[PDB]
């Protein structure tokens, strides 16, 4: 029931600051997840559907963000790289289900939708389920940056360079990620 | 840390059958699938076998079908590969390569993830058919 | 033999852009399944280079790119040094044999 607002959101957020939601003591139907649509992708790692009749609804978080089509299959357990070590990392654990559907004409315009970003330059790659906020310089090597963004030390974010004439794997896929736990 | 060792190099006559053994060290062995690939010296790689999370689902290539069997043990942290009726072409190094975690499809059908590739590889040992 | 065709040896001058094309039939890329890339020095085991047609694991630089266009994929390296003169293989999954078939195996050089 309560996660029909997470699918039609006019604006999602970038992967360097996504948005969880503690879902508390309510009915979750779970039959709107399977038999939802043919063009959705429904990889599930933790537990299988048509089994989840348990009293599971103890703060189920539904992550949501937006990435490239060739970058959807980085979000799996393990699978290190640029967006799964510095932005948003999954553990080798009870992550329930990951859904990824295509945003063909919701944001992809010809001058570029600029509010989608990803943090490419980060020291000490992430712990699982960790969110980053700060926008300071990376300090890769030598001389300390008191903040000018001068040399050998980069701005931590990066833009996204939208255009409709991209490939199938670079037009954005709107991705949501659930979570399962108990008390 | 994460690495894979293996054993079972051989010198093999016309008619023989053989078993391979690849241990695992460092990571969660009981969850991720496992792949076997081989490479004849002079040519490239060639996929051999795969076995799922529990062992219920296995697949085989055309050059190895009918003569090959597989098994794994989460207890001793080992992976096995027994091989029947070794013919006069299969002299190669044999890699045991870590796959990717399987996933659950809609309507409750467990199956392997077919998109991904093999992340971390062992060393490989060389069976040698001969005369 | 080999299922996926790629050229056996492609040369290279330092500082250039070198392509490695891997053509597969309409049953491994035509079903939508992905094309990967590996990196094998002689005397050792390969390492994973590109998975999911455009991604890269932790360890490889920014110069290793790839794509997937229809029934054929390609890899490109820009600003190559003398460190990488090893072989590269393309891997996909089909439904003609339901096996994880490879490519023929190219060969790169540094001049
Ligand atoms: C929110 O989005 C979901 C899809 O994730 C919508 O569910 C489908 O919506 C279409 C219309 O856009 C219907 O034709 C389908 O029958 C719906 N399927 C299911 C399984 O419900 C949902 O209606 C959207 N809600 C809105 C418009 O706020």
């Amino acid at each position: 029931c309560p996660f029909d607002e997470v699918f039609n959101a006019t604006r999602f957020a970038s992967v360097y600051a996504w948005n969880r939601k503690r879902i508390s003591n309510c009915v979750a139907d779970y039959s709107v997840l399977y038999n939802l649509a043919p063009f959705f992708t429904f990889k599930c790692y933790g537990v299988s559907p048509t089994k989840l009749n348990d009293l599971c609804f103890t703060n189920v978080y539904a992550d949501s963000f937006v990435i490239r089509g060739d970058e959807v299959r980085q979000i799996a357990p393990g699978q290190t790289g640029n967006i799964a070590d510095y932005n948003y990392k999954l553990p080798d654990d009870f992550t329930g289900c990951v859904i990824a559907w295509n945003s063909n004409k919701l944001d992809s315009k010809v001058s570029g939708n600029y509010n989608y970003l990803y943090r490419l330059f980060r020291k000490s790659n992430l712990k699982p389920f960790e969110r980053d906020i700060s926008t300071e310089i990376y300090q890769a090597g030598n001389k300390p940056c008191n903040g000018v963004a001068g040399f050998n030390c980069y701005f931590p974010l990066r833009s996204y360079s939208f255009r409709p004439t991209y490939g199938v794997g670079h037009q954005p896929y709107r991705v949501v990620v659930l979570s399962f736990e108990l008390l | 840390q994460v690495q894979l060792v293996e054993s079972g190099g051989g010198v093999v006559q016309p008619g023989r059958s053989l078993r391979l053994s690849c241990a695992a060290s460092g990571f969660t062995f009981s969850s991720i699938a496992m792949h076997w690939v081989r490479q004849a010296p002079g040519k490239g790689l060639e996929w051999v076998a795969v076995m799922s999370f529990d062992g219920s689902i296995k697949y085989y290539g055309d050059s190895v079908k009918g003569r090959f069997t597989i098994s794994r043990d989460n207890s001793k942290s080992t992976l096995y590969l027994q091989m029947n009726s070794l013919r006069a072409e299969d002299t190669a190094v044999y890699y045991c390569a870590r796959g990717v975690q399987g996933y659950y499809d809609r309507s409750g059908y467990y199956n392997l993830d077919y998109n991904y590739g093999m992340d971390v590889w062992g060393q490989g040992t060389t069976v040698t058919v001969s005369s | 033999q080999s299922v996926l065709t790629q050229p056996p040896s492609v040369s290279g001058a330092p500082g250039q852009r070198v392509t490695i094309s891997c053509t597969g039939s309409s049953s491994n890329i035509g079903a939508g399944y992905d094309v990967h890339w590996y990196q094998q020095l002689p005397g050792t085991a390969p390492k994973l280079l590109i998975y999911g047609n455009s991604n890269r694991p932790s360890g490889v630089p920014d110069r290793f790119s790839g794509s997937k266009s229809g029934t054929s994929a390609s890899l490109a390296i820009t600003g190559l040094q003398a460190e990488d003169e090893a072989d590269y293989y393309c891997q996909s999954y089909d439904s003609s044999l339901s096996g994880w078939v490879f490519g023929g195996g190219t060969k790169l050089t540094v001049l």
